[PDB]
C-alpha cells in the first residue's frame, strides 16, 4: 500500500491551556482573540448599532405621513371635501380616447 | 457604498500582510466594524432609493441584505477558525481572503444598479464558493458536488446573459432605475414566454425551485461550514433578489407565466418538507428544510403582490439568519461527533446545556413560533397565496404541520433522550461556539422588535 | 478525519490515452512518455 | 469598421488630431489599475521564482508598476481617441443624413393609454 | 490590408502590378485597358457598397 | 552557506542600473508627456 | 447632508443614463444605415487605387 | 474558354486524388504535383490571352514554390520509409 | 540545429506570417502562407521520434492541398476580374473555397482532424507556435476579405468547430491535445464573428493568445505532457498552481475573468446583427469545455494527486525558472476585465 | 509602530472610501437647485444649496 | 461620368459623449 | 422522486447524453485516409449549401 | 430546393401528404450523409457491410423524418389547430420514438422524444416569431 500518515488524532485543547476560549491553541492569543471580538462583536456593534438603528429618524417617511395625514384629515375634514376622493390624477388631466 | 466596499478590499491585503498568529483577529476585528458602516445605509429618511453612484445603489430590498452580508463575514471566519486551523499558514490566508472576497462580490451584486452588472458579480460568487467547497471539503464526493453547484448555475446563467444583452437592444439600457421608469411591457407571444423564462430561470436554480433543488441538498453535505453558511444565508437569497429586480420588466407574462413555478414550488414545499421527516444526515435536513422554506419565497415572487414581495424579504433575511444558525450548531456537533449521522449523539443537552437552549431557540426560529420575523413572513404570504386561490391553504398548510413535525425532530433525537454511552468524549463547549451562535440569535432577536427594516420594497 | 485527497484508484482513471474509454477505443495504451515509441528492430 | 475612414493614417498610433481631446489624468483610476495589475505582475513573477514576494526585486517591482502605467497612458491616449472619433463620425451622420434619424415626438402619459393588467 | 506595412513605408512593392491597366513592360497596353481604367477611376471615393 | 553557491549570489548591479536608471527615464518622459500634453490640448481648443 | 443631495444626484444620473441609452440605439440605426447604404465614413470599403492606373501614352495604339 | 473548363476539371480530378490515398505516399505527392501542373497552364493561359505580360512572373513564381514544396515533401517522404520501411500510409497511423 | 539554419528556418516561419499580412497582392498573401508551410516542418521533426515524422507528413499533406486549393481561388479570380486580389464582383463558389481551403490551413470543423494529431506529436514548444503563430496568417488574409465570404458557412464552420472542439476535448487526457481542442474551439468563435465585425475577431484571438501561450509554458515549466502529470504540480512547483487554475478557466468562459470579454461581446455583436440562434447554442456547449477545463482544475489543484518519492528529488534541485512572459501575460490575460472598454 | 501599521490599512481604506464618495458627489452636481421640488433661491451668504 | 465622392464628416474632436458607453462604465 | 427520478432525468441524463457524443465522435482510428474523406465530404456538402441556396 | 421550401408554403395540418413525403426526403438525405461520414470514418469491413450501415442510417433517419411530418400534419387536422407549436412537439416526439425503436432503446426513446421534440416545436415558434438563422451581417 502507498506510504501515507497514520490518522492525525484531534487534542484536547482543554488539557493544557484549561482556560481554552476556542480561538488558538497558546492561551495569549486565545484571550487577545476573545477579548477583541466579544468587544467588537457585542459591545460595540450590537449595542452602539442598535443606539443609531433605533434612532435613525421617521424611516422610510412613516413618522412623516402619520401628521400630513392628521392636517390632510384636518383640512379635508373642516373645509367638507371627501377624506380619500375617490380619483388621484384628476379627470380633467386624463385626455380619453374615443 | 465604498466604505461597506473598499474597506473590505482593504481587508485582502490585511489576512496576506498580517502575522500568521495575529491574522485571525486583524481580520474578524475588522469587519464586525466594516458591518458598522453597513448599518450607515439603513438611515433613510425618505422614500428615494438612496443612489450612491452611476454604478452603486441600495434600495430597501439591498439594504437589509448588504448588512447581513457584511455581519456573516465576521461570523464565518469565527465558524471555521477551528477547522481550517490545522492548515499551514497559506491554506488559512487563502481560506480568510476567499470568505472576504464573497462579501465583497455579494455586498457589490446586491448593490448593483446595471443588471449585468449583477450577472458578471452574480456568477462570480461561484468562483469564491466552488474553492471554498472543493478545496476544502471534508467527505469523498465534493468533487461532485462542485461539479453539480458550477453546471446548474452557469446553465441557467448563459440564457440570463442573452435575455439582458436582448433587453438592451430591446430598451436601450440594463439600468435598474430607467428599465423602471421607462415603458417595457412584453407582449405575450411566444418568444416572450421564453424570454421571461431565461431571465427567470438562473435565479429559479440558485433559489432551490423544486425542480432543480438537487445542487443544494449535495453541496451543503461535504462544504465546510464556512461554504454552507454563505451558501444558505446570502448565496441563495441572490436568487430571489434578482428575480426581485428582473420582474420590473416582463411585467404582462408572468400573470399566467407563472402557474408552472408556483405549483412547482407549493407542492414541492411539502415534499421537500417531508423528506426532512426522514433524512439521517442533520446537514441533510437543514438543506431540504432550506430548500422548502425558499420554496415558499419563490411562491411570493411571483404571485407579486404588495404583502408576498416584504413576507419574501422578511423571510429571506430571516430564514438566512435561522438556517446558519442551524447549519453552524450542526458542524458543533459534527466536529466533536466526527459524523453527521442524527441518531448518534443523543442527548447532548444532558452534557452540553447551553449550546441546547440556542438549538432551541434555532428550531422555535425554524418553526413559525409568533413574535419571531420568521412568523410574520409566512404569515404574510400565507395571506397572499390565500389571495391567490384560497385553496392555497391546504398546500401551505401540509407543509406548516410538517415543518413543526421535523424542527422538533432535529431537538428531539439529537438534545434530548438518553446521552449516548461513550461516543469520543464531548469535550465542552468552545466560547467560540456560543457565541458564533449568540451572534447570529442576538440580531434575530433585535429585527423582530422592529421588523419594519426589512419589510421591502413595497411596503 | 481529514478532507479526503485522492487515493491511487482515483488517480487511475486519468491514466488510459482516452478518458471515457469506447468500446474498441480502451483497447488502446496510452503513449509512450518519452515520446519515441519501442517499435522494432526494423 | 472605423477603418477606411477619410484621411486614416495607414499605420500610426494616434494621429495629431488626438491631440485636441484632453490627455489622461494620470491618476484615472484606469492608469491606477494598471498600475496595480502591474504590481502583481511583478509579485506573481517573484513568487513563481520563489524569492521573497515583497522584499525582492524592488528595483523591478518598479519597472513593472512603471511599464504598465507607461503604457497605459499612451493607450488610454489613444483608445479615447477612437471612441472620440466613433462620435465624430457617428453624430456626423445624423446630421448629413437628417430623415433617417428624425427627432420624433412622443405624447404626454395623460393622452398615452398604456394598458393595465390587474395583478389581483 | 491587414497591416499596412507598405503604405506606411512608402515603398510599392506589391501595388504597381494588381491589374491589366498597370505599367506594360515596353509600353505595349494590355487588353481591355479601355474598361479597367474606366471602372476604377469610377470606383475611386466610392466605396465597394456603392461601387457595385 | 550553499556549496553549489548560487549563480544569483549577488544583485546584477547592471539589472539594477538598467532596470532602476530605465524607470525614472519613463516617468521624465510621461510626466513630461502629460503637462505637455495638457498646454497643447489647452491651446489647441480655446483653452 | 439632505433629502435634497440624494434626489439632485439620482436625477444627474438618470440624465446621464437616459442620454448614453439615448446615443446607444442611435448608434446601432446609424450603423445599420451606413452599412446597407456606404455613404458615410464607416463601411467604405476599399477598391484598387487609380494611383496605379497608367495613363501614359502606350505604343500600341488605339488603347 | 472550354479549354479552362478543361484543365479546371484536370485540377479537381487531381483534387480528387490527393484526398483518397490509395496506399502510396510517392503517388500522393504525384498526384499534388499534377495540380501544380493545372495551376500553372491556366494562369499561364490567361495571362496569355489577356496579353497581360506584368502577371508572367507569375506562372513562374507558381513553379518554383511548388518545386520547393514538393522537396519538402519527398524529404518527409523519404525520412517515412527509412523509419518504416515503406511509404505506405497505413504505417501513418501512431497519432491515434 | 546549425545556429545558422535555426535563424533561416526561424526567420521563414516569421515572414511568411509577415508577408501575408502585409502584402495585397494575393499572390504575395499565398506564397506568405508557402514560406509558413516550408519552415514550420523542419521543427516539428526535431526529436525525429517515430511519432514525429507522422506528424509532420500529416500537417505537410493537409497543409499542402489546402495551399494549392487557395492558389486555385486566386488563378480563378485572375479569369473573373483581371486583378489579382478578390473584389465585389467575386463568384461566390470563388471565396467559398477560400474559405474552406483557409479553414484547413487554420484547422477549424469539419477540417479539424490534423491539429489535434499534430498537436499531439510535437514538442510543447513548437506545439505554441504550431498553434497560434501559424493562425495569425490564414485569419489575416480572411479578415482582410471579410466584406465578401458568406454568413451561412462561416456560421456553419464556427458552430461544428465549438461542438467538435468541446466534445473531442471532454475525453482526452493528454494535455497536448486538450489544448488543440480548445484551440479548435476558439478559432470557432473568431469566425463566427468575421463576417459581421472583424475587429472582434482580432480581439478572440489575442486573448487566445495571451491565453494559450502562458498555458503552454505552465505545461512545459514541468513538460506534463499527462493530466496525471500536470496533477503532481503541487509538488513540483507550488505557486504556477494558482494562476494554472485561473487561466484555464480564464480559457472558458467564467464572467470576472478576461476570458468572458471575447465570448461576451461576440455574443454581444451576434445579437446587434440578430443572430440570436446561432450565438445561444454556441454559448452553451461554450459550456461544455469548461466542464473539461474544471476537470483537469481538479486533478491539479482543488485535489491533490499522490506523487512519486522520486519527487522528492526533483525539489531539492533549483527548478529552473519560468521566463518573465508567463507572469506578464498570465495577469493581462487572468485578470484585465476591469479594463475591457478599452480593449475592445 | 511595531509591525502594527498593518492596522491602519483597513481605516485607511474607509477614508477614501469617503473621499472617493465625495468625488462621485462633486460629479453630480447638476440639479443642484434646479430639482423642481427643491428648487429654490440661494439664502444669503450660501452658494450651494448641497454639498 | 463619374460618382460623388461621399461627403466629409467636419468639425474637431471632442472628447466622447459620456465617455465610453460600454455596459456600466461611469469612464 | 428525490434522488432516483429527479436525479435520473435532468442531472444525470445530461451527463449521460453528452459522454456517447464524446466517445462516438472521439473513437478515431487515426489514420489519415479515413480523417481526410471525410474532408472530402465537407467540401460536397458546402458546394451544395452554396448550391441550393445559390 | 424549390421543393423543400413547399412544406413551409401550404398551410400546416394541410397537405400531410407532401409534407411526410419532403420530412421523409430531409431526413433520408440527412442519412445518407451520417452514413457517409460514418462508413468514411471508423470504415467497415466489406463493401456490402457499409452499404448495409448506409441503409440502415438511410432509413432509420427517413424514418425518424417520416413520423415527424405524419404526426405533426396530422396532429394539427385532428387538433384543428394549425399553428400551436405543440403540434411539432408530438411530432417531434413520435420521431424520437422511432429513433429509439430502430436503436432498440426505451431511454433512447426518453431523451429522443424529449430532446427531439422540443428542437421541432422551436422550429415552429421559430417559423411564427419569424426568427432568423444564419442571418446576414446587417449590424
Ligand atoms: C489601489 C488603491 C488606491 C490607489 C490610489 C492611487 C492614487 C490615486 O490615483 O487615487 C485617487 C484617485 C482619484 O480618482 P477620481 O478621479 O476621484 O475617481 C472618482 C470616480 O468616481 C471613480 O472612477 P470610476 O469608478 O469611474 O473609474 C473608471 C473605471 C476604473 O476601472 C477600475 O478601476 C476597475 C477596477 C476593478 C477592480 O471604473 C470601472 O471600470 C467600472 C467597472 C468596475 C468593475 C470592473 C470589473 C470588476 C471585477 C473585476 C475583477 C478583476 C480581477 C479578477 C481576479 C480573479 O482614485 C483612483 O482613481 C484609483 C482608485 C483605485 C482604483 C482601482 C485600483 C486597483
Ligand atoms: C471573482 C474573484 C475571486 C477571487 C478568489 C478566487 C480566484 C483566485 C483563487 C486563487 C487560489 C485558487 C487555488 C490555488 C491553489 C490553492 C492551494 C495551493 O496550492 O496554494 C499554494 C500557494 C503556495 O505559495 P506560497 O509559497 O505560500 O506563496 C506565498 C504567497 O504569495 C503569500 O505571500 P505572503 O502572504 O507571505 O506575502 C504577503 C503578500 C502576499 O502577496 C500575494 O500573494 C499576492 C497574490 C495576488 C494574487 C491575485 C489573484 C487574482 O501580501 C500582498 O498581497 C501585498 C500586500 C502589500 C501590497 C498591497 C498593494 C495594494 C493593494 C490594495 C488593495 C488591493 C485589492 C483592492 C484593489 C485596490 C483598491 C481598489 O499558496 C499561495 O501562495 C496562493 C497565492 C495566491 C493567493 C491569491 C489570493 C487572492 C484573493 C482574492
Ligand atoms: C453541411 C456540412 C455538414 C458537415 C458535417 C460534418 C460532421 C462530422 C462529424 C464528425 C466526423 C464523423 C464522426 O466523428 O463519426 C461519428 C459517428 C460514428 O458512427 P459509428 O461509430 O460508425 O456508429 C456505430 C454505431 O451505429 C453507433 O451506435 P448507435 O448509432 O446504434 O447509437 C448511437 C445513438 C444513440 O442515441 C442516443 O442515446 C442519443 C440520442 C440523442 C438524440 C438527440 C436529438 C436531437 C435532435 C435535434 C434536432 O445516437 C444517435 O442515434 C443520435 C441520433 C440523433 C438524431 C437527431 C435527429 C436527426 O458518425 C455519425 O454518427 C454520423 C456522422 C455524420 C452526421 C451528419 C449530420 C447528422 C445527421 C445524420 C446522422
Ligand atoms: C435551462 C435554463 C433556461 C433556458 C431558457 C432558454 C430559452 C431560449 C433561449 C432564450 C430565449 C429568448 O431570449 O427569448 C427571446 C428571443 C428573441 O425573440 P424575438 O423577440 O423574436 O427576437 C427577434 C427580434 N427581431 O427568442 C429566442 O432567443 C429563442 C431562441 C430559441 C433557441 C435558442 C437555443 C436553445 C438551445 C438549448
Ligand atoms: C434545468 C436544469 C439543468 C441542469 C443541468 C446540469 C448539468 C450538469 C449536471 C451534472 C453533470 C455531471 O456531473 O457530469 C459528469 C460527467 C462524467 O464526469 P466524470 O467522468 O465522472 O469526471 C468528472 C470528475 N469525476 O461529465 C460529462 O460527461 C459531461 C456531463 C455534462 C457536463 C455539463 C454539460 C453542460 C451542457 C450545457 C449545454
Amino acid at each position: 500500500q502507498w506510504q501515507e500518515d497514520p490518522e492525525p488524532e484531534d487534542e484536547n485543547v482543554y488539557a493544557k491551556n484549561p482556560d481554552f476560549h476556542g480561538y488558538d491553541s497558546d492561551p495569549v492569543v486565545d484571550v487577545w482573540n476573545m477579548r477583541a471580538v466579544f468587544f467588537f462583536g457585542f459591545s460595540i456593534v450590537l449595542v452602539f448599532g442598535t443606539t443609531f438603528v433605533a434612532y435613525v429618524p421617521d424611516y422610510r417617511m412613516q413618522e412623516w405621513a402619520r401628521r400630513e395625514a392628521e392636517r390632510l384629515v384636518k383640512y379635508r375634514e373642516v373645509n367638507g371635501l371627501p377624506i380619500m376622493e375617490s380619483n388621484y390624477f384628476d379627470p380633467s388631466k386624463i385626455q380619453l380616447p374615443e | 457604498m465604498l466604505k461597506i466596499i473598499l474597506p473590505s478590499l482593504m481587508l485582502l491585503p490585511l489576512t496576506w500582510l498580517s502575522s500568521p498568529k495575529k491574522t485571525w483577529t486583524n481580520v474578524t476585528s475588522y469587519s464586525f466594524l466594516i458591518s458598522l458602516t453597513s448599518l450607515t445605509l439603513l438611515w433613510q429618511t425618505d422614500e428615494n432609493y438612496k443612489n450612491f453612484s452611476n454604478m452603486f445603489s441600495s434600495d430597501p430590498l439591498s439594504t437589509p441584505l448588504i448588512i447581513l452580508t457584511a455581519w456573516l463575514l465576521p461570523l464565518m471566519l469565527m465558524a471555521s477558525q477551528n477547522h481550517l486551523k490545522k492548515d499551514n499558514n497559506v491554506l488559512q490566508k487563502l481560506y480568510i481572503s476567499m470568505l472576504i472576497s464573497l462579501q465583497i462580490l455579494l455586498i457589490m451584486t446586491f448593490s448593483a444598479t446595471e443588471l449585468i452588472m449583477f450577472y458578471i458579480l452574480f456568477e462570480a460568487t461561484l468562483i469564491p464558493t466552488l474553492i471554498i467547497i472543493t478545496r476544502w471539503g471534508n467527505q469523498t464526493e465534493r468533487l461532485n458536488a462542485g461539479i453539480y453547484f458550477l453546471f446548474y448555475t452557469l446553465i441557467g446563467s448563459i440564457p440570463l446573459l442573452i435575455a439582458l444583452i436582448l433587453i438592451q437592444n430591446h430598451v436601450g439600457t440594463l439600468n435598474l432605475m430607467i428599465l423602471s421608469f421607462t415603458t417595457h411591457t412584453l407582449d405575450a407571444s411566444w418568444s416572450n414566454n421564453l424570454l421571461w423564462l431565461a431571465c427567470m430561470m438562473a435565479f429559479l436554480i440558485k433559489m432551490p425551485l423544486y425542480g432543480v433543488h438537487l445542487w443544494l441538498p449535495k453541496a451543503h453535505v461535504e462544504a465546510p461550514i464556512a461554504g454552507s453558511m454563505i451558501l444558505a444565508a446570502i448565496l441563495l437569497k441572490l436568487g430571489s433578489y434578482g428575480m426581485i429586480r428582473i420582474s420590473i420588466i416582463l411585467d404582462p407574462l408572468t400573470k399566467y407565466m407563472a402557474y408552472p413555478f408556483i405549483l412547482l414550488s407549493l407542492w414541492g414545499m411539502i415534499m421537500t418538507s417531508s423528506i426532512c421527516l426522514r433524512q439521517t444526515d442533520l446537514k441533510s435536513l437543514i438543506a431540504y428544510s432550506s430548500v422548502s422554506h425558499m420554496a415558499l419565497v419563490i411562491a411570493s415572487i411571483m404571485i407579486q403582490t404588495p404583502w408576498s414581495f416584504m413576507g419574501a424579504t422578511m423571510l429571506m433575511i430571516a430564514h438566512g439568519l435561522t438556517s446558519s444558525l442551524l447549519f453552524c450548531l450542526a458542524n458543533s456537533n459534527y466536529e466533536r461527533i466526527h459524523s453527521r449521522t442524527m441518531i448518534m449523539a443523543r442527548g447532548l443537552q444532558m452534557v452540553f446545556p447551553l449550546m441546547a437552549t440556542w438549538w432551541l431557540m434555532a428550531s422555535l426560529a425554524n418553526l413559525a413560533l409568533p413574535p419571531s420575523i420568521n412568523l410574520m413572513g409566512e404569515l404574510f404570504i400565507t395571506m397572499s397565496l390565500f389571495s391567490w386561490s384560497n385553496f392555497t391553504i391546504i398546500l401551505m398548510g401540509i407543509n406548516i404541520i410538517i415543518t413543526g413535525m421535523y424542527s422538533m425532530y432535529m431537538i428531539i433525537t439529537t438534545q434530548r433522550g438518553k446521552l449516548t454511552n461513550h461516543m469520543i468524549n464531548l469535550q465542552p463547549s468552545h466560547t467560540r461556539e456560543l457565541t458564533l451562535m449568540a451572534l447570529h440569535m442576538i440580531p434575530l432577536i433585535l429585527l423582530t422588535t422592529s421588523p419594519k427594516l426589512i419589510t421591502g420594497l413595497t411596503m | 478525519a481529514r478532507q479526503w485527497q485522492p487515493d491511487i484508484e482515483w488517480a487511475e482513471q486519468f491514466s488510459g490515452a482516452v478518458m471515457y474509454p469506447s468500446k474498441e477505443t480502451a483497447h488502446w495504451k496510452p503513449p509512450p512518455w518519452n515520446d519515441v515509441d519501442i517499435l522494432k528492430e526494423k | 469598421m472605423m477603418n477606411g475612414r477619410p484621411g486614416h493614417e495607414p499605420l500610426k498610433f494616434l494621429p495629431d488630431e488626438a491631440r485636441s481631446l484632453p490627455p489622461p489624468k494620470l491618476n484615472d483610476p484606469r492608469l491606477v489599475y494598471m498600475g496595480l495589475l502591474g504590481y502583481c505582475t511583478g509579485l506573481m513573477d517573484n513568487m513563481l521564482r520563489m524569492r521573497p514576494v515583497m522584499r525582492a526585486g524592488l528595483h523591478r517591482q518598479l519597472l513593472f508598476v512603471t511599464s504598465f502605467v507607461f503604457a497605459g497612458y499612451f493607450y488610454l491616449k489613444r483608445q479615447n481617441y477612437l471612441y472620440a472619433v466613433k462620435d465624430h463620425d457617428m453624430f456626423g451622420y445624423i446630421k448629413l443624413h437628417p430623415e433617417d434619424f428624425p427627432e420624433k415626438e412622443k405624447k404626454t402619459y395623460a393622452e398615452i393609454l398604456e394598458p393595465f393588467h390587474p395583478v389581483r | 490590408p491587414f497591416l499596412d506595412i507598405q503604405k506606411k513605408l512608402g515603398i510599392s512593392l506589391d501595388r504597381h502590378f494588381m491589374f491589366l491597366s498597370a505599367e506594360q513592360p515596353y509600353k505595349n497596353a494590355a487588353r481591355c485597358h479601355a474598361f479597367e481604367k474606366e471602372w476604377i477611376e469610377c470606383a475611386h471615393g466610392i466605396g465597394g457598397t456603392r461601387a457595385k | 552557506f550553499y556549496v553549489r553557491e548560487p549563480v544569483n549570489a549577488k544583485p546584477n548591479w547592471l539589472a539594477v542600473g538598467l532596470s532602476v536608471g530605465a524607470s525614472v527615464f519613463m516617468w521624465i518622459y510621461l510626466i513630461q508627456t502629460h503637462n505637455e500634453d495638457v498646454l497643447e490640448y489647452k491651446r489647441r481648443n480655446g483653452l | 447632508d439632505g433629502p435634497e443631495k440624494n434626489y439632485e444626484k439620482t436625477l444627474a444620473i438618470l440624465q446621464i443614463e437616459s442620454e448614453k441609452a439615448e446615443l446607444r440605439l442611435k448608434e446601432q440605426e446609424v450603423r445599420r444605415l451606413m452599412r446597407a447604404r456606404g455613404d458615410g465614413p464607416w463601411y467604405q470599403f476599399p477598391t484598387p487605387e487609380k494611383e496605379f492606373i497608367d495613363h501614359s501614352p502606350k505604343a500600341t495604339p488605339d488603347n | 474558354p472550354s479549354t479552362f473548363f478543361n484543365l479546371t476539371m484536370a485540377f479537381s480530378l487531381s483534387l480528387l486524388g490527393t484526398l483518397m490515398f490509395r496506399s502510396h505516399l510517392m503517388s500522393t505527392l504525384l498526384c499534388l504535383e499534377g495540380m501544380v501542373l493545372s495551376l500553372f497552364i491556366m494562369t499561364s493561359v490567361t495571362s496569355l490571352n489577356s496579353n497581360s505580360m506584368s502577371s508572367m512572373p507569375i506562372p513562374i513564381t507558381i513553379l518554383v514554390f511548388a518545386a520547393c514544396e514538393a522537396a519538402v515533401g519527398l524529404a518527409l517522404l523519404v525520412k517515412v520509409s527509412n523509419t518504416y520501411g515503406t511509404d505506405y500510409v497505413q504505417n501513418l497511423n501512431l497519432l491515434q | 540545429m546549425n545556429p545558422i539554419t535555426l535563424a533561416i528556418i526561424y526567420f521563414t516561419i516569421f515572414l511568411g506570417p509577415v508577408i501575408t499580412m502585409s502584402s495585397t497582392n494575393l499572390m504575395l498573401m499565398w506564397v506568405g502562407l508557402e514560406f509558413s508551410l516550408l519552415a514550420i516542418i523542419p521543427m516539428l521533426i526535431n526529436k525525429k521520434n517515430p511519432r514525429s515524422t507522422e506528424a509532420a507528413t500529416k500537417y505537410f499533406v493537409t497543409q499542402a492541398t489546402a495551399s494549392m486549393i487557395i492558389l486555385l481561388a486566386i488563378v480563378l479570380n485572375y479569369k473573373q476580374l483581371g486583378t489579382w486580389m478578390f473584389q465585389q464582383q467575386t463568384n461566390g463558389l470563388i471565396l467559398n473555397m477560400t474559405l474552406m481551403a483557409l479553414s484547413m490551413k487554420l484547422g477549424l470543423a469539419p477540417f479539424h482532424f490534423w491539429l489535434p494529431e499534430v498537436t499531439q506529436g510535437i514538442p510543447l514548444h513548437m506545439g505554441l507556435i504550431l498553434l497560434t503563430w501559424q493562425k495569425i496568417a490564414p485569419l489575416s488574409i480572411l479578415i482582410q476579405i471579410y466584406p465578401l465570404l458568406n454568413s451561412t458557412i462561416i456560421l456553419m464552420l464556427a458552430i461544428t468547430s465549438i461542438f467538435m472542439g468541446a466534445w473531442g476535448g471532454l475525453n482526452q487526457t493528454q494535455m497536448r491535445k486538450i489544448m488543440a481542442y480548445s484551440s479548435i474551439a476558439h478559432m470557432g468563435w473568431m469566425l463566427a464573428i468575421l463576417p459581421y465585425n472583424p475587429s472582434l475577431t482580432l480581439l478572440n484571438l489575442m486573448i487566445y493568445i495571451i491565453l494559450t501561450a502562458p498555458m503552454f509554458m505552465a505545461l512545459m515549466l514541468n513538460n506534463s505532457m499527462t493530466i496525471n502529470s500536470i496533477s503532481l504540480l503541487w509538488n513540483k512547483t507550488p505557486a504556477m498552481l494558482t494562476m494554472i487554475s485561473l487561466m484555464l478557466l480564464s480559457l472558458g468562459g467564467l464572467p470576472p475573468l478576461t476570458g468572458f470579454l471575447p465570448k461576451w461581446i461576440i455574443i454581444t455583436e451576434l445579437m446587434k446583427n440578430n443572430c440570436l440562434i446561432m450565438a445561444t447554442l454556441m454559448a452553451m456547449m461554450a459550456l461544455l469545455n469548461l466542464f473539461f477545463y474544471t476537470r483537469l482544475i481538479y486533478s491539479t489543484s482543488l485535489t491533490m494527486f499522490p506523487t512519486n518519492n522520486n519527487s522528492k528529488m526533483m525539489t531539492h534541485q533549483t527548478k529552473t525558472k519560468p521566463n518573465l512572459m508567463f507572469s506578464t501575460l498570465a495577469i493581462m490575460s487572468t485578470m484585465t476585465l476591469p479594463l475591457a472598454p478599452q480593449l475592445i | 509602530l511595531r509591525e502594527h501599521w498593518v492596522h491602519i490599512l483597513v481605516p485607511a481604506g474607509f477614508v477614501f472610501g469617503c473621499y472617493l464618495d465625495r468625488k462621485d458627489d462633486e460629479k453630480l452636481t447638476a440639479f443642484r437647485n434646479k430639482s423642481m421640488l427643491f428648487q429654490r433661491e440661494l439664502r444669503p451668504n450660501e452658494e450651494v444649496t448641497w454639498k | 461620368a463619374r460618382p460623388e465622392p461621399n461627403p466629409v464628416i467636419e468639425g474637431d474632436l471632442k472628447p466622447a459623449k459620456h465617455g465610453t458607453r460600454f455596459f456600466f462604465w461611469t469612464v | 422522486l428525490d434522488l432516483i427520478w429527479l436525479e435520473k432525468t435532468i442531472p444525470k441524463s445530461t451527463s449521460t447524453l453528452h459522454t456517447n457524443m464524446t466517445t462516438l465522435t472521439t473513437n478515431q482510428k487515426g489514420l489519415i485516409k479515413l480523417y481526410f474523406m471525410s474532408f472530402l465530404i465537407n467540401i460536397i456538402l458546402i458546394i451544395i449549401l452554396y448550391s441550393i441556396n445559390l | 430546393k424549390r421543393f423543400f421550401e413547399s412544406y413551409h408554403e401550404v398551410p400546416d395540418g394541410t397537405q400531410c401528404h407532401r409534407k411526410t413525403y419532403i420530412t421523409t426526403a430531409l431526413g433520408g438525405i440527412c442519412g445518407i450523409i451520417g452514413s457517409a461520414y460514418s462508413v468514411s470514418l471508423n470504415p467497415a469491413d466489406s463493401t456490402l457491410e457499409a452499404v448495409a450501415r448506409v441503409g440502415r442510417y438511410t432509413f432509420t433517419a427517413a424514418a425518424i423524418g417520416a413520423m415527424f411530418g405524419l404526426t405533426t400534419c396530422v396532429s394539427a387536422q385532428v387538433r384543428e389547430k394549425p399553428d400551436d407549436p405543440l403540434n411539432y412537439f408530438i411530432g417531434g416526439c413520435a420521431g424520437g420514438l422511432t429513433l429509439g425503436a430502430r436503436t432498440h432503446s426505451y431511454g433512447t426513446a426518453a431523451m429522443g422524444c424529449v430532446y427531439m421534440g422540443t428542437a421541432a416545436a422551436l422550429f415552429k415558434i421559430g417559423k411564427l416569431e419569424g426568427w432568423e438563422l444564419f442571418p446576414t451581417p446587417k449590424v
